């Protein structure tokens, strides 16, 4: 999807692979808050603060 | 954010949900104008913009 | 009686209202109403009166048989509404005209031209005159082309009868024998008709009538000439050749200048040395 | 000029068109001025200043 | 990538510590590479976009859906879909495929409000743009979304919870009980709003609920006929059962319809009725032409007496356009002889 | 069950020779609708049931009002033999079948929105643009009207034998998700 | 999975893998998550 075909029947989900966000930090934390919400356009919204 | 039928705008988004939803603290603008709608028809069309 | 929460989900709610059984579908007033009461009150009650007013504009487009034309006795009716409202709300007619001469004036009368400047200054006329009141309505579903009918005349049925034993077959001089009507109901008349008798339309092509009081309504309720086919066919061979003549007229006019503008330049090259 | 866009052909004259249509512009007053608080950058073509 | 020395081919991991995030390898440890680098047509796309642009603004939907219909704009102009309209319609059903491949809640009318277009004839051309497609799997059967957003605008109560999720309980609950195949989903989701309220202790003037949801005001009573005739409604005036069993018994009126059907005012290859044989047996003669005498083929044409008078009402009815022609031939012949 | 489908109208032309002319032979007759419209065709007794089509364009006159093929062609007897009796040639050439309508009712009408949801691939159901289920076949050209009252009603085909390899290959799909 | 503590009346509901993120009866759009059930230690350092 990072360019733009059709869209066809062919598997377009073929593959989930993993780019997350890490905590890079010197010292341990906690999570005390983590939510999942919506934005303006009807899409996923999560906010965490450690 | 008048509405002079209702209430102010019935949500009128609450401010603190506002900043965690990543929305902007928004009330809209109302006005009132004529038309030349018809041959001898003029409407006074109640609406908003923005 | 008002608008009050009765009761629900026990039985048929009766607290204060007019109501004594369940299954209130039909009108579906039950409970009580708070919400939009005079813009949603005042749209079937427009509706109503538009449709009155459409149904009193097919009654009388009856007595003018000529319907685009009863359409404009329509709007020129509301223009003597209009010229009655500039006489209620307000010389008026301050506008133009197609030379340059607008006012007053053409221009100054003490010695020469002195408004000249004010008459060659359209958009600041006379139109506060049509106020109407406004509305939240709607026009949605289906909008556009359709078919504004009736339940069809049974006279008009003995008429069509006799039409087509006198003059079969015939779209427009059939939309034309009608002319309050249109053509393409007609058409869907005549698929109708085609339909479910064989009995009388077979004698009436049996019949061969000859069209004589066809023509004498159609030269009644239009009022119109029908100048034969030798008059007309030599009225139209008499104005075209009038514009035969007026176009030959313009070449030769056409070339007599391209002449006198060849002797011009050849006069202006003498001249010039 | 979407006024001036519409009224150039022999269709019927604009009855509803002039009563819609500022819901398609309305878009320009809530963006322009959400972007302009947002950044901080005012281009005035009146004033001529940034 | 799977260069390497004492192994070939093996994974790779970029350190977390030390604040060095070299990539190397596994199982022996060599950083195998360096340090790590981090850091014309167009115009007539352009007026598209503008247009899109509008129209989505316009029409309150999100962004990314936009740019799913400019790309997939740009696949149908390269496919040369469609030129020389006025757009409105193209633009507008391009947007109406993008916005019905989402669940969202648009009908055709919302778009043919726009521009005061007749809804027919948007629907055709969107019919006439279906030529690129050869897939057309558009998931467009479920009305469901309808009732949770057609309950923001109409219909407003203090809860919209209570009446919303039984609303759409009981419109899934009557089309799985066969009241909906191409049967109005604007319509169905405010009859099941209607009657969802009507549950509710507040009513509605039948007026603002059809003028929002652009349907009509006979529709939606013959729908709510139809509720009437179907359900009881003895137990739906009170409180409908917590275990609704509903098995049998189930259709719309065109199984009525077809069940009556009038009103009273082995299969084999060769079993089969073969049309060529009728055809067949009626001569492919273009000189025979004489062998439909039953009394049609001597009464054609009159005589010459009774048919200058339809000339004369020919002449006089159908002049104007007679008229015309003729002066545009003139109009012609004169306007064409210079350059 | 091994019911047929009745034909409703078939639609076809024929080309012919020469210049025609039909504005003084039907001008001394019963019956003409001088057109000012883009078709520019008198009718001569369109009531008259297969016996008489309409509008031609340059001469080749569509067929109207025609079931079988005895009356398609006797029609088409007929209108040559106009033709010269105005006094031309008139040529039977190229009398080639481009429409063939086709109805019937299976008695037994069946669920669509599950014909919609995994059957997609050969049809396209839009809802209220039209009720009745747009029918893509490939094989051959004819595009099926599927209607959700049952009543089965095809079009578009140039051959009984396609009307009925269509329909009898439909029989077990309409028996696939068969709901009386 | 009894998790997902709603941010106006605190309900414990648990949306399936589409939902389109909403709440319950209080009528809201977004919320929070519950603690987990697990065991955290530390000293009291
Ligand atoms: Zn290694
Ligand atoms: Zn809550």
């Amino acid at each position: 999807s990072a360019d733009a075909p059709n869209p066809n029947n062919v598997n377009v989900q073929t593959q989930y692979r993993e780019a997350p966000v890490i905590y890079r930090g010197p010292e341990p934390s906690h999570i005390d808050q983590v939510m999942m919400s919506v934005s303006d356009n009807d899409q996923a919204l999560i906010k965490v603060l450690l | 954010g008048k509405k002079s039928s209702s209430s102010t705008k019935d949500y009128l988004t609450p401010p603190h949900e506002c900043r965690l939803r990543d929305m902007t603290y928004s009330a809209p603008i109302y006005v009132d104008i004529e038309y030349t709608r018809g041959r001898n028809i003029i409407m006074h069309k109640d609406v908003e913009i923005g | 009686k008002k608008v009050r929460d009765g009761e629900s989900a026990k039985y048929f709610i009766d607290e204060e209202n007019f109501t004594m059984a369940e299954l209130c579908k039909p009108n579906f007033p039950i409970g009580q109403i708070s919400e939009n009461f005079e813009k949603s009150k005042m749209a079937k009650k427009a509706k109503l009166e538009k449709r009155r007013h459409l149904r009193e504009l097919r009654m009388r487009a009856r007595q003018e048989f000529k319907p685009l034309h009863s359409l404009t006795k329509e709007e020129q009716e509301e223009e003597e509404e209009k010229r009655k409202e500039e006489r209620d709300k307000l010389e008026s007619d301050r506008k133009a005209h197609t030379a340059i001469q607008l006012k007053g004036t053409m221009a100054i009368d003490e010695e020469t031209m002195v408004v000249d400047r004010h008459k060659n200054a359209e958009n600041e006329y006379k139109e506060k005159v049509d106020e109407n009141p406004f509305a939240n309505l709607y026009n949605y579903g289906s909008y556009g082309r359709g078919s504004y009918t009736d339940p069809w005349t049974v006279e008009e049925m003995i008429k069509f009868y006799k039409a087509l034993s006198m003059w079969g077959t015939d779209f427009n001089l059939i939309s034309q024998l009608y002319p309050y009507r249109s053509r393409k109901q007609v058409k869907a008349k005549f698929v109708n008709e085609e339909k479910k008798r064989p009995i009388l339309i077979e004698l009436a092509l049996r019949s061969k009538l000859p069209p004589n009081f066809d023509e004498y309504c159609c030269e009644i309720k239009k009022n119109i000439g029908t100048v034969a086919d030798f008059n007309e066919k030599l009225i139209e061979l008499q104005n075209e050749h009038k514009h035969h003549m007026k176009e030959i007229e313009e070449a030769k006019n056409t070339a007599k200048e391209e002449d006198q503008t060849a002797q011009r330049l050849n006069d202006a090259n003498l001249n010039k040395k | 000029l979407s006024i001036d866009k519409v009224l150039k052909k022999p269709n019927r004259a604009m009855e509803y068109d002039a009563l819609l249509s500022i819901n398609v512009h309305s878009n320009n007053i809530t963006s322009g001025l959400n972007r302009a608080i947002s950044t901080g950058n005012w281009s005035l073509k009146r004033f001529k200043m940034e | 990538m799977p260069v390497c020395k004492n192994c070939h081919g093996t994974e790779f991991e970029r350190d977390l510590s030390n604040a060095n995030n070299d990539l190397v390898c596994k199982a022996c440890g060599v950083v195998s590479e360096d340090n790590p680098i981090v850091s014309s047509r167009e115009a007539t796309l352009n007026n598209a976009r503008r247009k899109l642009r509008a129209v989505s603004y316009a029409l309150h939907i999100p962004e990314y859906i936009t740019d799913a219909a400019f790309q997939w704009y740009k696949l149908a102009l390269a496919n040369n879909f469609v030129q020389g309209r006025r757009s409105q319609n193209v633009i507008a059903s391009c947007l109406y495929v993008a916005c019905r491949k989402e669940k969202t809640h648009h009908m055709l009318i919302d778009f043919s409000s726009r521009l005061q277009v007749s809804v027919y004839s948007i629907g055709a051309t969107f019919l006439k743009m279906v030529k690129k497609l050869h897939i057309t799997e558009l998931p467009l059967a479920d009305p469901s979304l309808f009732i949770q957003h057609f309950a923001e605008k109409l219909d407003l109560a203090d809860k919209k919870i209570k009446v919303v999720k039984d609303a759409v309980k009981l419109a899934q609950r009557m089309s799985k009980d066969w009241m909906f195949e191409g049967r109005r989903p604007a319509g169905i989701a405010g009859a099941c709003i209607l009657l969802a309220c009507r549950m509710n202790n507040l009513r509605r003037t039948h007026t603002e609920i059809v003028a929002v949801s652009h349907v009509a005001e006979e529709t939606l009573q013959q729908r709510l006929n139809e509720f009437k005739n179907t359900k009881a409604a003895k137990l739906s005036v009170q409180k409908f059962r917590e275990n609704d069993v509903e098995d049998g018994e189930a259709r719309p009126p065109s199984f009525v319809k077809n069940r009556k059907k009038e009103r009273k005012i082995p299969r084999n290859l060769h079993l089969l009725p073969t049309t060529d044989t009728y055809l067949s047996k009626v001569s492919d003669d273009p000189d025979n032409l004489e062998d439909v005498d039953d009394e049609e083929l001597n009464a054609h044409l009159l005589n010459e007496e009774a048919s200058k008078l339809k000339e004369r009402i020919w002449i006089g009815l159908n002049a104007d356009f007679l008229l015309e022609q003729e002066s545009k031939r003139l109009k012609q012949e004169a306007d064409i002889a210079t350059g | 069950s091994g019911i047929v489908p009745t034909l409703q109208n078939i639609v076809a032309t024929v080309t012919l020779g020469c210049r025609l002319d039909l504005k003084t032979v039907a001008l001394h007759a019963r019956n003409a609708e001088y057109n000012p419209k883009r078709f520019a065709a008198v009718i001569m007794r369109i009531r008259e049931p297969k016996t008489t089509a309409l509008i031609f364009a340059s001469g080749k006159m569509v067929v109207t009002g025609a079931k079988s093929e005895d009356d398609s062609k006797l029609a088409s007897r007929k209108y040559a033999r106009i033709i010269q009796k105005i006094g031309f040639a008139a040529k039977f050439t190229d009398f080639k079948i481009q429409n063939i309508v086709g109805s019937c009712d299976v008695k037994f009408p069946i669920r669509l929105e599950g014909l919609a949801f995994s059957h997609g691939t050969f049809s396209s159901y839009e809802p209220e643009l039209f009720p009745g289920l747009i029918y893509r076949m490939v094989k051959p050209k004819i595009v099926l009207l599927i209607f959700v009252s049952g009543k089965i009603v095809l079009t578009g085909a140039k051959q009984r034998e396609e009307i009925y390899q269509a329909f009898e290959a439909i029989y077990p799909v309409l028996s696939e998700f068969r709901k009386m | 999975t009894l998790k997902y503590i709603c941010a106006e009346c605190s309900s414990k509901l648990s949306l399936s893998r589409t939902d389109a993120v909403r709440c319950k009866d209080c009528g809201h759009r977004i919320l929070l998550k519950a603690r987990t059930k697990r065991l955290v230690q530390f000293e009291a350092r």
